[PDB]
């Protein structure tokens, strides 16, 4: 049984940590709704 | 139950103790979250119940008690901020560039953050706060790490 439970409210924060790359892939979406790399 | 505009986390006490599958936004009395956490099942919030109202197992959403509202849209250029809930931690606000998720149909942005699957759900958000998609449904690299695209939903 699943249930929900508040974690704060949605707001952008100023000075927030800045990391992750921005990678340019070629992906294919099947019928199940998985996503894979096409190469 | 508890309604307020807000990110939620999706909790299960099948498993052992009390189990974080994933991440919502609730929004104008919409519960908004990825298909794959809780497979389209009823939510609990407090004495209330939440149904589903529509999803979508291959755009991997599913909204509870009304339509989907969320309708914002990644630029294309500006960074954005991934609101992550992890599992037995706090909210917080992780900043980055989204890279691109290039298919048959069209470009999707894609954030390049590394979660645990518990993490599913969280909001991606724009400079004015507002929801431009969900994380949580993407791809393994050849490094081993998750990229997972904005997953957005249509605003009927
Ligand atoms: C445990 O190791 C992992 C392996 N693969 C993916 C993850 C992961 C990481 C971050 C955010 C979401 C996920 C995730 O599971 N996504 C997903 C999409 N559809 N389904 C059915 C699951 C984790």
């Amino acid at each position: 049984d699943m249930y929900i439970e508040r974690a704060g409210d949605i707001t952008w924060e100023k000075d927030a940590e800045v990391t992750g790359n921005s990678p340019r892939l070629d992906v294919a979406l099947d019928e199940s709704g998985d996503f894979s790399l096409v190469e | 139950g508890e309604t307020t505009d807000g990110v939620y986390r999706v909790m299960t006490r099948r498993l052992l103790g009390s189990t974080q599958v994933g991440v919502g936004v609730m929004q104008e009395g919409v519960f908004h979250t990825m298909w794959h956490v809780t497979k389209g099942a009823a939510l609990r919030s407090g004495e209330g119940r939440l149904d589903p109202y529509w999803g979508d197992v291959k755009q991997d959403l599913v909204s509870y008690c009304g339509p989907w509202k969320l309708d914002a849209a990644w630029d294309g250029l500006s960074e954005v901020q991934l609101l992550a809930v992890p599992p037995g931690e706090r909210a917080k606000n992780i900043q980055t560039l989204p890279g691109i998720f290039k298919t048959k149909d069209g470009d999707i942005g894609a954030v390049a953050l590394d979660y645990p699957a518990g993490t599913s759900g969280s909001p991606i958000l724009d400079k004015c706060g507002r929801v431009i998609g969900l994380y949580g449904n993407g791809v393994v690299i050849k490094n081993g790490s998750y990229v997972s695209a904005i997953t957005q939903g249509k605003r009927e």
